């Protein structure tokens, strides 16, 4: 509808927002992405692709921590990516300091899907053109979350996120278990990534994080990933 | 109240007592008054508690966040110039404290803090109303060329004495030591009790 | 009207509001829900939809608690759903706090539809595209509303919601009896349901959820819900 | 004029305000009442249409109390009316709290009417689309009112509103006589408004309410209103 | 101008401003009125226009006060015009609490005046569709002004207001006399009235209210009107 | 350029500003006017123009006071010149007050063509519709300029204002002297007028304002305007 | 591009603002003018263009002084530039109150630039329509700037603006030389001036003003300029 | 798409920003530049080009200083460049003040992207028209950071910037080497610029700026440079 | 605290004592109240600590930004203009501080300033507890004749004297010495532990 895809906060006669369903296409340009849980833990995985050996290697990572329990990966428009992890690095900091200690994550993820939702209801503005991926844990434990640029939460088992969303979710419907192992479901993660991968290509020093009960994350390096 | 913090060749050692007192009398016997604010980085406080804790949780998220988006631990002398703007800026409303922060960098450092915002680096401090005791013993038996085990029992000796002549001291003694082999390191309690018997103070 | 149909804040010459009218095309596309009072209480009830296993089904309710004695359930852009009840969560806590106890529930309702009603007439902010339905006990008793995205409110002895709206308060608008007993009333509830319901779909474990005087409210599992 | 019906703030060359006529086509949707005085009193009606059984019918009166001597009753917008009627009864207690006694209703009346003119001389707001009836008693005696969408005031003896209202002006200009007593001019009322129905409907349970001086109103039940 | 008649802030090629130009057309829709000094005093007149019998004729009145020794009348959209008179009732209050008597009338005229130029050069809000006639005495004497949309002043021994605006300033122009005596000055005001009048029409029972130095307004009863 | 003669704050592509080349067409619509400098005075004159009878002939003066030894004529929006005149009376003061007197005039003018040319490099306001003559005495002596909409300030001998502008310099560049008495400067001053004068029109009782060192302003009756 | 040559905020698909590159076509309408360095000295010179001999030959100059120490020139919309001179002669004097004495130069023309570039990059305000030069002595030495209307600095040994500045430059890039004496410089100066006027026009008592360390600015008269 | 390169604040069916495309082909018009780390330093190259002898060597050089330990250099809108770097020097000494020195760098290039970042989501406000590039040396070691119109950061070995950027990082990624030595690098510098260069130009004693640990800054002359 | 600074030919000399007194002990002896804000220019701080340090690192960046966009460095008579507005803002929420200004431009210049902004130039100051102590020093040997070493020498007298007669003064003395052609130099301990011996003074 050319008459009411210029404006955030116009319903088209069918009741939608295309300038809302058209955010949700700049996501799709970005690295494809995962999670999945397991026994009494959780973990990440960034489709990382190859660059200019020009550039440091520890600034590609898409893998960013929140803090020692808290990690997330992003797809989309980097600039604005750069921005809400900033804002959940401080919205989390307002609970420690408010609450003594980050109790819960629903607590985090809420303040920014707040955030994304304030840019879609006002004019002179537009949205954020990024998803993300949340994981930690809580009191609670193993966690999972993801945030469309509105602001649609939704906890999971497993996701994925960039370009190859729709193949993974597919796989990964399909052959995933519950309570697993850790490499166990490391394996099973490469492969629903290989799975949504175009032939031509192959995987190229993939980013992981994982993390287990009453410890910390754990960035472990390429040459363990080879395995 | 009774802190202290003192330097040595690759390591810092701070220590305090755990007697609180309010509404004019001993309410707790088992406060806390040391923190660890960074992986190779201490602080102590005496003063009004409720200052001193909201400080405490601010410092904590300031060098969290910034050793997660930088990746690497903030100096000491940032630290105690980040505080020392964030009390002067309130001088006039402030807070009431005194503070020592220790840690480890490229070498050992340890700054007084007061609530106007002065900060000085030294080589050992002390606060609070047994201070003066303390520094009586350290001028007397302080050492640079001490080892660690030679400076615990002397933190140890120190406060020792300030519970036996300052009124608002007293309680089992918490100890830390910091080094960039082993990091921030509790002590547990047995082997303070353990140091005392073998140095003749109960 | 191509050329009335841009902003809320204009009449068309027949006095009307398309993107008023549009706001409500956005509900119809939502799950189907509805409540019923009876004797000594009130429920509700949710066309739930199955999903992909991969989602915690404890996230996936709909049937969302206000306070121990106040519930409602949405339909419609999800992202807003999620603001209006904390909108809610938090309006109900003034009232406690500023008159001891949430003795009256249109004394809340009413705060909302004035927060819908005021994204209306000013411009430069779209409304809510979402309706929700209300049910709890009060000093009176039972009780049952609902909100168009207007703020337009009207107390009901039962109502639906979602797309099979028209059908279901067809069915219940012939079938529904007063101060009946509780299971009594469901059966009559999932029936309505089963009517406005395309035949080649079922029944999924819908969300149901019922209080009674001098009770709380009781969110009875799957398990009683296929009996 | 296609050129000059788009914004409340721009004159036609003939010097109008067709988004201000346009605003008085949505009045004429809603359903019709009036009022009339008489001896030592005045009294309003309403034109009750049917609805689901489904709906407590102590809500869908649009009888409305302002105050235990004043009351009133609006056509148009629900949305919007809900709003005025909330803000008249904050005028009035404002009034009560400066003055010691609503002395007056012409102070109030007064109060939003200047609330209504607002939205027609600044642009980025719509207006009401509303028009209201004011009724009861002052230190000078029964009173009657009505306001447009701008904010025009207008004292009469009688006065209709709705769709059927020319219908009812003109029966009523005929046969109107003051100083009657009650019942009397009830039965006129209810026959002027029977004038304007369609013949193929006729009078559902319609909502009266009177008042008399020394007195405070009277909402008689659907019981008397059969006589 | 189609191209030039949107905006107050534009003006054309020729250096006009039709939005100005139009404001002006909606005057002459109202009714006629006039105004005329004489021996110690000064008046006023309205043509007066018979409507239903259902009205108060107590709020009909067009001759509106602002003090006991000041009056004036309007012409044009009604719902400003209720809004000016009490923008002036205002400012005369606040020179009466500064200078502790209403010394001036050209001090409260300028108060109205900034008022409505103000609406004329920004946008975003439109003027206001009425010009006014004031009259009183003050320390100097008998005054009489007028004030156009824009603001424009002038001071005269007589004018007119409304419809049959040219065709009586045209009659008042030929036969009108300063230092008159009260009647004969009314019977000359009747007439220039009664010029403008189309044939089909006639008198119907205007509005008149005189005053003289020393004394205050005086609305004297439709019965001496007839005279 | 129909693409660029909509806002002020829009240059075309050849550099230029339309809505303000427009401004200075609505000035020209002005009567006319001018001011000449001579032998330790200076002076000014105005195009009266006749009116009816009925006005007040104490009002119609253009040439206005600032203070007794300042004074000032306009043409344009008649509107906007009653504001800026008012403008500059409170200017004036501001000096007075701060300095203790009105040391120099420049200091006066600049305080208005600031005000002007603050609108015209803002969105949502039109510039002001008249340029302006200053004339008075100060410290340094005999002072005279001009102002138009945008601010542009310049100190003339002699000067023009109006319609006939252009046709007054012309006759007026050719036969000014300087140092010249009083009378000998006016039937000069009259005639460069008489020459921009349509030949079917006359002098109807002109305007004129005269001042000298050491004195105060003059303004001497039509009587002696005849010789 | 018709498209992209309306607003100051949008850039064209070739990276380009014309709302821009058009300011810089009103400036190339103003009169000529330089400025050239030299043995201990800087100096300036402008365009002179006869007018009528009605205006005061005090004000045509367009030689500002900020301070004794400090000048400039400009060309362009006469409005704008008598702003920013006055915003210049009140930075200069913020800074001797800040640091007691004006100790250098482009700690002023930063702060006009900055003013500049303000009104390039946000919406609802036109650029200035101006460049400037400005010269004088500071600790440095003598110096010499220039400024377009986006903010663009840079130092020359010598520089030219108007209408005949590429003329000049042309010329003035051949023949310039370093550490002149005064006269030898301003003969050349005269002479690039001279070189883009055209053959039908001379020179017109052009003005010029020098300065020397030690000392203070020199405007000397016509008298000397002739030689 | 002529319907989406109009405002900032809208993405394109295909989710894209060209008001942001758009404003990186500003970039490409400016000078070249580059910078490379190597053994304990880092440097900096900028594309000098020939100017007219009149302009001081002195403030045509693009190598700017943030602190005697950070440098940087730009392209593009040189009025917006001059902002920026104010900006920085102006952020950098907020840390030293805050944190008692410059403990980091990516501190200080993250509160600038969040400048620019900041005019890409707002209306009202274009972006900025340039890149940088940022070097020195911190805690850590030597850096090297760049910056597009919209906050990407990124940290390289090496990078270019300018019109020959593509054609540099093509010859700099197949023959950069790490840990070399100082002149060593340049000597390659300076080639993979010349390679950039079009055959019918040549090198114009380009700019260099270089530093070591436990060192400052060391901006050699061209002398040096041609060798 | 004992601040002083003086001026010769071509050259300017500041000196300072250590010492540091909170809570109304010697807390601290080796503090710092000598600082380097410019190449050609030092200050010298008494009084409050925080409400001084603060003042430093403002001092120190709004230099440090004119030196890098102008490129050349701000004269003195200009920085004390500075603090003298920045001071004379807050004259009634004010610091409480006296300070010290000294450098070199065409020649050299000293400044003293107060806490309500006021600004005065002069051939040598103090400030400080022992100031009195100094001046009497000053009064008696000070002779713009004089050369560097034969300052240095006088600086440290004066101190030296202060430090016998105030009790708030004390600790190692630091000195620094400021030329056009060397700058800002300060000097060796060892070098201040010679004259001291040379001269008699421990």
């Amino acid at each position: 509808q050319m008459a009411y895809d210029r404006a955030i906060t116009v319903f088209s006669p069918d009741g939608r927002l295309f300038q809302y369903e058209y955010a949700r296409e700049a996501v799709k340009k970005g690295s494809t992405a995962l999670g999945m849980k397991f026994a009494n833990g959780v973990l990440l995985i960034s489709d990382k692709k190859v660059r200019s050996r020009l550039i440091e290697q520890n600034s590609i990572e898409k893998i960013q921590l929140i803090d020692d329990y808290v990690a997330a990966v992003t797809s989309g428009l980097v600039a604005d990516a750069r921005v809400l992890v900033d804002f959940a690095r401080i919205s989390a900091q307002q609970e420690k300091v408010t609450y003594g200690s980050l109790v819960n994550i629903e607590n985090l993820v809420k303040r920014v899907a707040d955030q994304m939702q304030q840019y879609t209801q006002y004019g002179g503005v537009r949205p954020y053109g990024v998803s993300l991926i949340f994981a930690g844990i809580d009191q609670i434990g193993p966690r999972l979350f993801d945030c469309d640029p509105a602001g649609t939460i939704n906890e999971y088992k497993a996701t994925a996120i960039g370009s190859g969303k729709d193949a993974v979710v597919s796989f990964l419907e399909r052959e995933y278990k519950e309570n697993l192992p850790e490499k166990e479901a490391v394996t099973l993660g490469i492969k629903a990534l290989k799975s949504s991968l175009e032939e031509g290509e192959e995987l190229k020093a993939p980013e992981i994080a994982s993390i287990t009960v009453g410890n910390k994350y754990r960035i472990y390096d390429q040459e363990e990933v080879k395995k | 109240t009774t802190t202290v913090g003192i330097t040595l060749k690759d390591a810092v050692i701070m220590a305090t007592e755990r007697r609180v007192t309010m509404e004019n009398f001993i309410m707790h016997k088992n406060g806390k008054k040391l923190f660890q604010i960074d992986t190779y980085t201490g602080m102590t406080i005496a003063g009004l508690v409720g200052d001193a804790q909201v400080l405490v949780r601010y410092m904590k998220a300031e060098l969290e966040l910034y050793r997660l988006q930088r990746r690497v631990n903030m100096p000491i002398e940032a630290v105690a110039t980040l505080l020392s703007n964030m009390l002067n800026q309130v001088k006039y409303m402030p807070y009431m404290v005194q503070l020592l922060v220790g840690g480890i960098d490229t070498a050992p450092h340890v700054f007084s803090i007061d609530a106007a915002g002065g900060s000085v680096e030294d080589i050992y401090a002390s606060t609070g109303s047994g201070s003066p005791f303390v520094y009586g013993v350290l001028e007397s038996q302080y050492s640079e060329k001490m080892t660690v085990d030679e400076g615990v029992d002397l933190v140890i000796r120190a406060i020792s004495a300030a519970k036996q002549r300052d009124s608002a001291s007293g309680g089992m003694i918490d100890v830390a030591v910091i080094t960039r082999k082993d990091g921030y390191v509790q002590l547990p309690t047995d082997q303070i009790e353990s140091r005392i018997r073998k140095l003749g103070l109960i």
